[PDB]
């Protein structure tokens, strides 16, 4: 419970890593992981409303949680270049598990007015979605 | 910060010595300093976040850490270091040109493969 | 002896880091080394130099020639046609260079110390692999932090290929010793692979002891009637 | 061209293994044609037989001269003095080569393969890397259990020296690439090394699943009604 290697808040699972300096044969050590999943018990598959009943399947992926691939920047003779950071992110188009508190998401539901429909805009997240 | 962008730009050089001092090298008025004559400018693009300030004719002794500041409301305060490494510049040019009583001059300066596609 | 014609394409250091892509043709098996000739198809900068004929297998004199230019036409797919009409043969030979295809790009791995090195608190040992690429061609450099080590601090072999599993592909090593004590310290550690066929041109792996195997694994689930927010 | 004459040491894969210990006192270079005879300081008991000469290049010739003497005084500190004489530039050439001393151990590692490789489900990659060896001669094979597998299924590199403190040492590596049912199976494989400093002049190494497996895991189900999750 130290350094934070993951933070994803699209299937919300946080991992941290410590070495923890034993008592007992005090020239090694261990390395402690820490992993910690929450479950959202009340969410549907698609986020949107009618789509399929709510989800009761959750799978991750230790190897897609701990990828990297934002190009970086490194400093090599007198130079700066530009690099990628991983082998595998041949491409949203990730599931989410859980929503997020600062993105917007939003449906599209046609009510009637006497005459024609429209196609009215529905926030399903209020408190993320003021425009300012 | 971008919604103060109708504000005035500075240019420090902390001196360090007794106490911690910013005297100006350049603003966005249109006064430089006198020793920095030629060699300073202080330019408003890439705008929107941003400006930049250019100093060439570098020496050993420029080498220190310098401010930037506007007239804002609440002020960041962003701070460099310029560290001074071996080398030759990339462009070439020759020293200080004459002139003759009225005829045509011409200069030229040199530029790597590295600059084509700029 | 018996006069050949070479033509040998540009070196990766300096088409990757820079971009100044010289060219280089070379005959060799002649005893006469001053009346020759070269002519590449496009010349521009047509100021294609010449050097000393130096020698070769028994003193026998070799010439050669350099023709300027940097990497656009070259990444682009130009030809280059170099060839010798010297009057050391009563008829002309001629050769060309093209940048290949059918590329494909490596995969880069670094692997942590061995377990046994640690206990003896000296000097650990860090190994790069890199596969599967198609031309012969490879860049491995290695930094501490952000800053690039120098080039006499580590030992990298030479490019092999691999055994054929139908396409022939490949590979390439290299190792790294550093202080046992720094490395638990924290410090972290890069291996950067360059080769022409990755997009970017460069690809990099860090490693840390923090972000290794570990030897506890604690595991929470916890089940969130409330929200499905995620703070 | 030039004459020269030099003579090499055994080879190490018949000197360890094989009973073949021959010295070839060699020269390549001769403007006359085949000519030539060779005497040895020792008289162990046979006679060192040759060969025809060969091609080279433009004129030049090599002739050779195997010296049988496969008892191995060679090991216990002989000196091995050869000597040239042919009708060629009137002094007759001699050279010497012995065994080396300073000799160091080789240290062995094999390494796992790295997790990304084995969450794909293809080849799996396995290292193996031997340094601090003294004299730049080396052996490395694999196998299977017990079964040896034949030498085209893998790659190995050349034996260069490595930057160092004084003492001149080198390092060799080699990979391996298996199938991952055979690996998940639980079938294990062996790195193996020859050298001549060592005392039984063989080292060996194993690896297989459940090498970097961690000993303790906890998983806690944290129900409903007590969520106190922290930012
Ligand atoms: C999860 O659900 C969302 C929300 O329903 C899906 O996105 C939506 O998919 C529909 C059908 O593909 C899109 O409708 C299209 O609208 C355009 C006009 O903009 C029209 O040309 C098409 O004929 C069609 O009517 C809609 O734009 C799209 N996006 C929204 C609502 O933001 C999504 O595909 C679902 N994903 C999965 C993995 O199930
Ligand atoms: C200023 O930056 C914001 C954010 O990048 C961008 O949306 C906006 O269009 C920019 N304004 C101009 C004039 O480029
Ligand atoms: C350039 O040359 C002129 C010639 O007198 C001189 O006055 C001036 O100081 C020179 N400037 C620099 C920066 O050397
Ligand atoms: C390049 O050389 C090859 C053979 O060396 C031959 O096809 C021709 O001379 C050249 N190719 C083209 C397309 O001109
Ligand atoms: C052994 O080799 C050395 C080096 O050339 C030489 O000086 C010496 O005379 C040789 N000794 C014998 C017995 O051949």
């Amino acid at each position: 419970e130290r350094i934070v290697l993951v933070d994803n808040k699209c299937k919300c699972a946080r991992i941290t890593s410590r070495i923890i300096r034993s008592s007992e044969d005090p020239n090694e050590d261990i390395v402690e992981r820490n992993i910690r999943i929450i479950v959202p018990l009340n969410n549907r598959e698609n986020i949107s409303d009618p789509t399929s009943p709510l989800r009761t399947r959750f799978v991750y992926h230790l190897s897609d949680l701990c990828k990297k691939c934002d190009p970086t920047e490194v400093e090599l003779d007198n130079q700066i270049v530009t690099a990628t950071q991983s082998n595998i992110c041949d491409e949203a188009t990730e599931t989410c598990y859980t929503y997020d508190r600062n993105k917007c998401y939003t449906a599209v539901v046609p009510l009637v007015y006497g005459g024609e429909t429209k196609m009215v805009e529905t926030a399903l997240t209020p408190d993320a979605c003021y425009p300012d | 910060n971008r919604k103060e962008s109708k504000s005035i730009k500075y240019w420090c050089l902390w001196e360090g010595a007794q106490n911690g001092r910013c005297p100006l090298l350049v603003d966005s008025e249109g006064w430089v300093k006198a020793q920095y004559e030629g060699r300073l400018s202080l330019l408003e693009e890439p705008g929107n976040g941003t400006f930049t300030v250019i100093l060439n004719q570098l020496t050993s002794r420029d080498a220190g850490f310098y401010w930037c500041l506007t007239n804002g409301d609440t002020l960041w305060r962003t701070t460099v270091e310029i560290k001074i490494i071996e080398g030759e510049p990339n462009l070439k040019v020759p020293g200080n040109v004459t002139a003759v009583l009225g005829e045509t001059l011409k200069v030229p300066c040199h530029f790597p493969c590295k600059f084509s596609s700029y | 002896c018996h006069p050949r014609l070479s033509l040998h394409r540009p070196a990766l250091e300096d088409l990757l880091l820079g971009s100044e892509a010289n060219l280089t043709c070379t005959l060799t098996g002649l005893r006469d080394a001053s009346g020759a000739t070269f002519t590449w198809t496009p010349s521009s900068g047509k100021s294609a130099v010449q050097g000393p004929p130096e020698r070769d297998l028994c003193g026998c004199y070799s010439v050669s020639s350099v023709l300027p230019g940097c990497a656009q036409p070259w990444n682009h797919g130009e030809t280059f046609t170099c060839t010798a009409a010297h009057p050391e043969l009563k008829t002309p030979l001629t050769a060309n260079i093209t940048k290949s295809g059918n590329t494909f790009r490596p995969e880069v791995h670094l692997l942590p110390p061995p377990s046994e090195e640690l206990a003896l608190n000296e000097l650990v040992t860090l190994t790069c692999l890199a596969r599967g690429f198609s031309p012969k061609d490879v860049l491995v450099r290695w930094l501490q932090g952000s800053q690039e080590l120098p080039r006499e601090k580590y030992l990298t072999w030479a490019s092999r290929q691999e055994p054929s599993q139908g396409t022939t592909t490949y590979a390439v090593t290299s190792i790294l010793r550093v202080a046992a004590e720094d490395w638990k310290k924290g410090e972290t550690f890069s291996c950067m692979v360059g080769h022409e066929a990755l997009p970017l041109a460069f690809t990099q792996k860090t490693i840390d002891r923090l972000a290794g195997k570990p030897t506890h694994i604690n595991v929470s689930v916890v089940m969130a009637e409330a929200d499905g927010t995620c703070y």
